């Protein structure tokens, strides 16, 4: 449920 | 045993903290899944934050 | 917009959805070469050797 990294 | 934001986080829950990259944190529960219970070192806030986002100092 | 860190660890076991991807599971640390996509992210196994895509929200810091 974790956010992808904004990279 | 301090943590640092690799990223900034804009939260729109209630429970969850938002965060600028650098900000550092202590963990407070890690037992939970994959979402930490921690306190901002900036606010002194205590929430939830992706465990993905930070790393050890 | 990148990674600070390279060293990472899986948080799941993961099945690769097409040739260019790797497989993993739960523990298995990577070296990431390329975060630049976002969403997927180019990595060498440090068990396999092999690169290829993950998922970057299956993966953390070490
Ligand atoms: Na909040």
């Amino acid at each position: 449920s974790l956010p992808t990294p904004p990279t | 045993t301090l943590f640092v934001a690799l990223y900034d986080y804009e939260a729109r829950t209630e429970d969850d903290l938002s965060f600028h990259k650098g900000e550092k944190f202590q963990i407070l529960n890690s037992s939970e899944g994959d979402w930490w219970e921690a306190r901002s070192l900036t606010t002194g806030e205590t929430g939830y934050i992706p465990s993905n986002y930070v790393a050890p100092v």
